[PDB]
């Protein structure tokens, strides 16, 4: 039992770790949804034109 | 852009390759965990 439990931790700091984290996704998603508003503004701009 | 999805799917495929090769590392040593607990069941009965 307490080598699963190391075996445990490991993983948990696999999952911290390794670059696609939840880190990456949660500042992608920032980054994207900046983007894909911003573009939408301009898109709809464009579409009214 | 086609480069950085690319590159995204590379490495989301990367770190899942890894956690496979880390996940049967750990199964073989709970393996032999569990073979030293047999030996001592095994000596147990010899015991009774």
């Amino acid at each position: 039992l307490k080598t699963q439990q190391e075996q445990t931790q490991s993983q948990l700091a696999f999952l911290q770790r390794k670059f696609s984290n939840q880190a990456l996704y949660n500042w992608l998603r920032g980054r994207l949804a900046a983007i894909y508003f911003q573009f939408y503004d301009l898109a709809v701009a464009r579409c009214l034109m | 852009t086609q480069f950085g999805s690319t590159l995204q799917n590379i490495i989301e495929r990367q770190d899942a390759e890894a956690l496979n090769a880390l996940l049967q590392n750990q199964a073989a040593e709970l393996i032999l965990t569990n073979l030293s607990i047999q030996d001592k069941t095994i000596e147990e009965l010899d015991a009774e």
